[PDB]
């Protein structure tokens, strides 16, 4: 995360050092843990913390390619087979029909799989508490990608409402917000929300303000894919004006 | 014939101490019922004595440590019996569930009841409890333990068992994701299906935690029933040793008794001799 002058400061760290030399005590346990407590502000803490949240982000990431690689040639392997026992058409639908749930719960399973070390992955980055270093490019780059697979794993696996928060946090890291298919998620997202809303006859409040909502982000997401004053643009404004 | 001393007086008086200090000895034996009563007795005898009277006291201490070990085992296990049969509904509900002729608003009402039962499962992790020690925690389990769980079945200084208990809530039974925090849902008839087969591993795990409490008490039953062997055994060894025969002793002190009467009788006889001689003045 951070690669870590002056000569009062190479003094002052020396005498840190000898300072450090003559209480060496690799058995000291701290009892007030406010002191020891004070590391995670260091520079090793965040590079470890940075680290272990690649290294998850990284299994996760692999985790959907090698799906993907296994879905291509499960359906190649499927597909070279040879079937001595097919002859009407009525069994070559229900093959495929079979090829695709073997198919889909493969996926399902990988993109739980993939989610889990997202999450690992999101709580290892948020326990680095320094100010200073969470505003570096490398670590806002990190979050950035590690945000957007775990909305769209959760996605995947149907979760909508969950996605909320972290597409609400994701559309704040640098200039994040400009990308439209974002604010494409949070319409869905907030369509879901509203749609739950109405069916279980909640709060007036809650419907109206999830509508307006996914109203602001379909908007957003039109403007920002097509352009302002454009077809779409204008059939989207048709829509929203009917819709509230 | 001499007057100035009395030889004669002075045998009976020092045979006279020593039949008197002897019937002392014997009053101690009797009264007391111990064979030794100071260190001078015999001193091996006492040491030996002293060491059974340690490990006796200690084997029936050492037997109290069992029976409460036992206790604490006991305790587990009838708790992981309310896991096992709600564990048991929820699978009898899965099969329910997968069936096709259901709508979402049953499958979802099977799932009001599957919400219930599992946060039951998570309180009776929680709650279960001997002497204000959480058992179903994970406190006593074999890996990343916060507390070791040892039985002290012995009389001496190193004897002692470990005795393991691992994770008995949801995330340990594969009913919850442990990062996630999600639990099971029958909402739907796939997920019904997989439950079926996450059920079948979530008894299984319950089965092998009752099978390893029910061989810990049975190697205690087995300790207990030795210990009091021991016991018995050492109790005799050091009754033979400390405690003295009321028969055979009972000779002791009435032989010492005529002795000290045979000897009082002499003694008066002594001072009377000398008198003889007092005629022939």
């Amino acid at each position: 995360l951070v690669p870590e002058l002056t000569e009062d400061q190479k003094k002052k760290k020396k005498e840190i050092m000898e300072q450090e030399s003559l209480w060496k005590n690799p058995d000291f346990k701290g009892y007030n843990k406010t002191f020891q407590e004070l590391h995670q502000l260091s520079k090793t803490f965040a590079n470890n913390q940075f680290r272990l949240a690649l290294s998850n982000y990284q299994s996760g990431v692999n985790t959907i390619m090698k799906n993907r690689d296994w879905v291509e040639q499960y359906r190649k392997e499927e597909a070279e087979k040879k079937r001595l026992d097919e002859k009407w058409y009525w069994q070559k639908v229900d093959r495929k029909a079979r090829e695709e749930r073997v198919v889909y719960r493969e996926k399902m399973k990988a993109k739980q799989d993939a989610l889990n070390y997202f999450s690992k992955a999101i709580n290892h980055l948020d326990e680095i508490k320094n100010p200073d270093l969470r505003e570096r490019p490398e670590f806002k780059r990190l979050l950035s990608d590690v945000y957007r697979s775990w909305i769209m794993a959760e996605y995947d696996l149907q979760n909508l409402p969950q996605t909320i928060p972290i597409l609400e946090l994701y559309i704040e890291i640098d200039d994040n917000e400009k990308e439209y298919p974002a604010h494409k998620y949070l319409a869905s997202a907030y369509s879901f929300e509203e749609n739950m809303i109405k069916k279980t006859k909640g709060p007036d409040d809650m419907l109206f303000k999830y509508r307006y909502k996914k109203n602001v982000h379909l908007l957003r997401a039109t403007e920002l894919k097509y352009g302002k004053d454009s077809p779409e643009y204008k059939h989207i404004v048709n829509v929203i004006n009917r819709d509230e | 014939m001499i007057i100035n001393h009395n030889v004669s007086a002075i045998f009976a008086h020092r045979t006279l101490k020593s039949n008197d200090a002897n019937l002392s000895k014997d009053i101690e034996k009797l009264s007391s019922g111990m064979r030794i009563n100071k260190a001078g007795d015999d001193a091996s005898g006492l040491a030996v004595s002293e060491k059974m009277r340690t490990q006796i006291a200690g084997l029936r201490r050492a037997e109290q440590n069992t029976e409460d070990g036992m206790s604490l085992i006991q305790t587990a296990e009838g708790y992981l019996q309310e896991t096992h049969e709600i564990v048991q509904r929820v699978r009898v509900l899965a099969v329910q569930a997968a069936n096709g002729i259901y709508s979402e608003e049953d499958r979802q009402q099977i799932q009001v009841e599957v919400s219930q039962l599992v946060d039951e499962i998570d309180r009776i992790a929680s709650q279960a409890e001997f002497n204000k020690m959480k058992l179903l925690t994970g406190a006593f389990a074999r890996l990343n333990p916060t507390a070791s769980m040892w039985f002290h079945i012995g009389a001496n200084m190193h004897q002692r068992e470990r005795v393991y208990i691992e994770t008995m809530n949801t995330a340990a039974l594969g009913l919850r994701n442990p990062t996630v925090l999600t639990f099971i849902s029958l909402s739907t008839a796939g997920k019904a299906n997989s439950v079926i087969g996450l059920c079948d591993d979530a008894l299984r795990v319950i089965s092998k935690q009752r099978a390893d409490l029910g061989a810990y008490y049975n190697r205690m039953e087995h300790a207990a029933k030795g210990l009091m062997n021991a016991y018995e055994n050492t109790q005799a060894s050091e009754s033979r040793i400390r405690d003295t025969d009321m028969a055979e002793q009972m000779t002791s002190f009435t032989r010492y008794q005529i002795l000290t009467q045979a000897a009082t009788s002499m003694l008066a006889q002594a001072n009377m001799k000398s008198q003889s001689v007092m005629r022939l003045l």
